[PDB]
DNA sequence: AGCGCCTCCCCATGTGGGACCTGGAGAAACAGAGGGTGGAGGGAGCATAGAGAGTCTGTTCTAAGCTGCAAAGCAAAGGCCTGGCGACCTAGGAGACCATGGAGTTCCAGAAAGTGATAGTTATGCAGAGCGAATGGAGGGAATCAGCA
DNA sequence: TGCTGATTCCCTCCATTCGCTCTGCATAACTATCACTTTCTGGAACTCCATGGTCTCCTAGGTCGCCAGGCCTTTGCTTTGCAGCTTAGAACAGACTCTCTATGCTCCCTCCACCCTCTGTTTCTCCAGGTCCCACATGGGGAGGCGCT
């Protein structure tokens, strides 16, 4: 009757089977991946929250997430992450 | 902003070794790999190797191991190439190209090309050469041998000039490239589309994969205007 | 009631930790200094973890409290939750 | 335990005979292939002559050099 | 009424709905626009794809077909950017990069 | 008999322990040390196994990284033997002192 | 113009309470305002994380006491905990 | 009933109401438990009083009536706990501590 | 535009004298200029990012303070 | 004439510049450096005076702390002269 | 946990110098000042000075300036006290006490004290000596000559023992002290109240101010029960 | 070769002269306090099971102690080279001042976009089974180190 | 310069276990839909402030010359840390017991958000002197080249 824990171990495996079809993963490496996704989520979300608070805004938009990615991630990493976020938002607001 | 300085043409007698520098300026030198390719009239562009100055990590082509060695000097922000035992088929234009450590990124910026004069995924490009008017649409096909997950790049090369990056990640535009050029395709079938041409599109177009360990260039398509 | 357990961090263990750190030669006074440094680091991390445990009204120190303590001291640890 | 002492004494006199004959251990490893079709390396001869291999390995490598000693005595 | 979750509408595998819920419940702002979880899921999916592909390559040049945390540490510490992002981060069971200073080698 | 020169075994130990991934301190003395230290903050505490495990990976990673910084301090002083002054200098520059 | 608030009168009241001959400059007042805002952000963020860890949706004086025990060093934390407990006791005992 | 404030109820100088408003609107939690601003204001007032008392003592030993940021830097850096609290903090126009290493002196 | 030579030799000498340095080598100054350039680029890039997020064409002291902060280099006395 | 031996005026300068709090770089070259560095990120952008002042205070504090760590490295190497290798070692241990 | 180990008694010839150790354990040594108090049966307790091991910062009393010298050694966590030119009025018990750098904090933990034998603001305590029953109320006044911002502490000392800290900041109880003791007052008027008596409370009670630079103790009250 | 009385430069203290910055008083105004409601979030008991001490045991692997010695560290001399110190002439910074035009901000409309409530259906977590990848064991060979010639 | 001998580490094979991956079931949370509100584009004036240019005066910097003292190299001594061996002891893995405490469920109930009024606290603006920095004079102190010993 104990409650259920939730993680990213299902989606991380899907991304792994996209980028490497014949490659498994251990449970410890999945724990590292879950901790990584959680850490980057808290970093970007806190950064974007600070960006919205500095500008006296009450909402987090994709512009705040883009600026937080630009501030947090180093150069080419931030460039490709901005590319991916822009492409996903463009694809989402078309259906 | 980003410059890849190189030396002049080196006339070299067979038997000795030759040095080529790739003095780099305008960016953080340790964060980007420096890759070396060579170009001949006989077989076109082919990738020789690269050297990552963050850990000085080398990776060479299988046919260039021993023939070419790569070193880096972090203090002078320079990358040095040694070619030893220059045979008769070594007169070539040698290019160094910046490329980020990200897998999506490609050879975005190139060196001028040192002319050295001595006294695997198969790339299939269907059009070897084509002619076009001043306003029509051109399509260039780059069907590949194995599967590459959108890790294809399109380059434009003027005669006696360094290649210019047009398309990275098989669809994305490079920096400063206008929207006339459009990459498309994925998997094994790729294509480059020129929407409306100018007088500056008379050039040779190449497609390069970097999904596998040996990077292979295209056969090259010559585009001549009117 | 445990007493004098910093001596259980033996000299070969410190030598192995130096070999993984790339150290070729080790002086004889390195081991006591390493025991003191490891002790100070352990009291800092354990003090923060026990504070996180006592806030939760628990008598059991969990791995998540250790992860929050490490994150608090700027030494974020992956692979043990969070 | 007596078999270990016998093997040690036998390896002792094959080392003495090999030093007397001037043949190297690699020579023994090369001539084992000629004698039996079983070529052994320098390391195997060194391990046998030092007497620290397995007992089963020792017994397996024993009769080959029993024949090799008779081969090198006159042939 | 139907199908089409927000991840499939954005062409993603990371959950847009769960990221929106975590952004709402994470006490970051009073409101959350509905482009922020899409951007955020895309960035997380790109970073996961990059680290997982580099770790898969590190496992492939190890005659292995399973990613252990050693492969993740080898992927992260061999990159300038990645190391910079995760520079203050300890990976459990990852070890260190194999390097010896040049003055320690005998000559 | 046969003996190796000093620094030859010490270099193969560097090459051996830098490619391995597991813990270098024994588990039970570190667990006893953790319980001894924590008994000075709250009596009758009870850790989980994963808490002591996480503490051990954190402490070993911190000690290994401090040993690389100590080795750099030793090499800067034209030495190959690390000394307590190198540990003190590394902790001084790192901000730990 | 736009009425930006600070802690200048509060820090000045505290200064005249602990040193009723000693003035302060504008630059030192800016340092004191930055100090109060920085420590406010640190304690409030630690209390927010403490409430988020234990599945709590409120910040009480227990979260603030635990946060003060976390950020502040030893005797500093002890005297700050004594001051906070005394103030909360006085506030409860007097409406 | 004359509207007395919460700071005078708690016997403080720092504002309980403004700290409550900043805690409410600062996106920290869904609720604020109304004894938390009293504790927060008391802790901020104690830290301000300690720093200001040490800075006034430094100004008196410097034979100055007014406190400048040099006195705040001399107060903070001479205390171990205050320097531990503000280790990664730069004080503008504060200078550094007078400290020459012992080897650099003559003889 | 050059202007890294405006950080002159006696300015670096004064900054080293405040740090307690008694003797200075001749190659210190170019290394210090490169270090200052790297630090200034890292702070100014984040400050310009904070400015561009606010749709502003002016870098304020608040943007510099936020940029500094994000690097763990919190500066007091500018708001 | 009169001439101080080397290291005397250096120690006097150490005492003088550790006693004071004023900035050690001139304001105009630092302003020009800040403007040219910001030119690579923005083509035409203005700067508050306080922004350049905060940049100068932060840069001078960073350089003074790095010179402190550099002097510690030089003393650990049994020297009284700081070299670029001391700066590189201090920035390596700091993580820069 | 916290203890301050001191040496044995000294029988010193006059005109020489004597060293005093204050080996410390159980706490972070650099974060707490070490104070030195001299105790004679004719002048009572007198504060000499303190050493701060964080910056080796000294501060001495004006009547002990030059006569006393404080030093710190952080390697062995020891505090040394030097007395030179021993006058015949040096036969006294010397205590070293821990005190944090916080202004509210007091001399909380004391050493055992070394007995050496040679071979401002004034606290007024109204009862010199008083008699109390087993269940009476004891009130002790510590009227100050000047104003202090509640920076007064109350100490209890048994015969031939180190003083025990009862009250700090004029109202707050020390660690381990029961709630029978209660401090009150501020400014110039202070008071210590013993609620109900035990046989343990036969002791001498002192009040120390640390609101100004010379720290001054009180005269002390002798309280004996039945 | 060894200290010390003159010389000299620099720092610390006292005494005015103002110029700047801080302290204090008056008027908006807005935000904190007071009071009444209503819905929770969060306390108290109450139970169960997962789990963390606690103990025994057999083992074997690792730590501890000793020894021979070699090579690394440290001290002392000597040299040279490279920074420190002082002089001088000049270019550039500092401070003040004016014009200006481009930018940051407040004002009001309203329109797009986010929230809130509900149903339910789909995605996901948890439990169970079965191969496959991965350890260990055993040799076997390639690579490398060290001492004799 | 070897090179032959001895260790040691990487390559295969083969059972062998352990764990990852796939599948089935329940349940919770994500989504479609509608009504509502409320944040923020979007013009737009409007002041303001950062840039650009002028001007003057010092003064800090750049250059050069001389010298000393500090850093680097070499050589010798010594001492201490390493490689190796032998013995024993304690860590480890498994196998139990045994309580105990963390977690979930239910009741309910105190308290916190919300809203409406209102008033008194705070902030902005503007005078008034007190703090202090500069200029100059005086004296002590510390450094450093020359005389008598």
């Amino acid at each position: 009757k104990r409650s259920r824990k939730e993680s990213y171990s299902i989606y991380v495996y899907k991304v792994l089977k996209q980028v490497h079809p014949d490659t498994g993963i251990s449970s410890k490496a999945m724990g590292i991946m879950n901790s990584f996704v959680n850490d980057i989520f808290e970093r970007i979300a806190g950064e974007a929250s600070r960006l919205a608070h500095y500008n006296k805004r009450s909402t987090i938009t994709s512009r705040e997430i883009q600026t937080a990615v630009r501030l947090l991630l180093p150069g080419e990493l931030a460039k490709h992450a901005v590319s991916e976020g822009t492409k996903a938002v463009t694809k989402y607001t078309s259906s | 902003e980003v410059q890849l300085q190189q030396s002049g043409p080196e006339l070299v007698e067979p038997g000795t070794s030759v040095k080529m520098p790739c003095k780099a300026s305008g960016y953080t030198f340790t964060s980007y790999t420096i890759q070396w390719v060579k170009q001949t009239p006989r077989q076109g562009l082919e990738w020789i190797g690269y050297i990552y100055p963050y850990n000085a990590g080398t990776k060479y082509n299988e046919k260039f191991k021993g023939k070419a060695t790569l070193t880096s000097d972090k203090s002078s922000s320079t990358v040095y190439m040694e070619l030893s035992s220059l045979t008769s088929e070594d007169s070539a234009v040698y290019y160094c190209a910046r490329k980020s450590s990200r897998l999506r990124s490609t050879l975005d910026y190139w060196g001028q090309g040192t002319s050295v004069t001595v006294s695997d995924i198969k790339m299939t490009q269907s059009p070897s050469s084509m002619h076009a008017s001043l306003g029509e649409r051109v399509t260039i096909t780059c069907k590949a041998s194995q599967d590459i997950r959108s890790y294809l790049s399109w380059y434009q090369q003027k005669p006696w000039k360094s290649p210019k990056t047009l398309i990275y990640y098989a669809t994305s535009l490079a920096d400063g490239v206008p929207s006339r050029f459009s990459g498309s395709g994925s998997g094994q079938d790729f294509s480059l589309t020129i929407n409306n041409l100018e007088s500056d599109d008379t050039a040779t177009y190449y497609c390069l994969q970097h999904g596998e360990s040996p990077y292979t260039f295209g056969s090259g398509t010559k585009l001549e205007i009117k | 009631v445990l007493r004098d357990n910093i001596q259980g961090i033996t000299k070969p263990a410190i030598r192995r930790l130096a070999r993984r750190g790339g150290v070729k030669r080790i002086s004889g006074l390195i081991y006591e200094e390493t025991r003191g440094v490891l002790k100070v680091f352990l009291e800092n991390v354990i003090r923060d973890a026990v504070t996180y445990t006592e806030h939760a009204k628990r008598k059991t120190v969990t791995a998540m409290d250790v992860v929050y303590a490490l994150k608090r001291q700027g030494r974020t640890l992956y692979g043990f939750g969070g | 335990k007596a078999l270990q002492k016998e093997l040690e004494q036998f390896a002792k006199l094959l080392k003495q005979k090999r030093i007397t004959l001037g043949y190297t251990q690699a020579d023994v490893g090369l001539t084992l292939g000629v004698l039996f079709g079983k070529v052994f390396s320098q390391t195997t001869i060194c391990r046998f002559e030092a007497l620290q291999l397995s007992f089963k390995n020792m017994c397996k490598l024993r009769p080959l050099l029993q024949k090799w000693v008779e081969e090198a005595d006159n042939n | 009424a139907k199908a089409k979750s927000r991840s499939s509408r954005a062409g993603l595998q990371f959950p847009v709905g769960r990221v929106h819920r975590l952004l709402r419940k994470g006490n970051y702002a009073e409101r959350v626009g509905a482009g922020a979880p899409v951007y955020m899921a895309a960035v997380l999916e790109y970073l996961t794809a990059e680290i997982l592909e580099l770790a898969g390559n590190a496992a492939r040049d190890n005659k292995k077909t399973r990613i252990i945390p050693r492969h993740l540490q080898l992927a992260i510490r061999n990159d300038e950017e990645l190391n910079k992002l995760l520079g203050k981060v300890t990976i459990a069971q990852g070890g260190v990069l194999p390097n010896i200073q040049a003055v320690l080698l005998p000559k | 008999p046969h003996r190796y020169r000093p620094g030859t075994v010490a270099l193969r130990e560097i090459r051996r322990y830098q490619k391995s991934t597991e813990l270098l301190i024994r588990k039970l003395p570190f667990q006893r040390l953790v319980r001894e230290i924590a008994q000075d903050f709250k009596t009758d505490l009870r850790f989980q196994s994963s808490a002591v495990m996480a503490l051990q990976e954190a402490c070993e990673a911190y000690l290994v990284g401090l040993f690389e910084d100590t080795n750099l301090c030793a090499i800067h002083a034209k030495r190959v033997t690390i000394m307590p002054k190198d540990i003190q200098l590394a902790r001084r520059i790192r901000g730990e002192r």
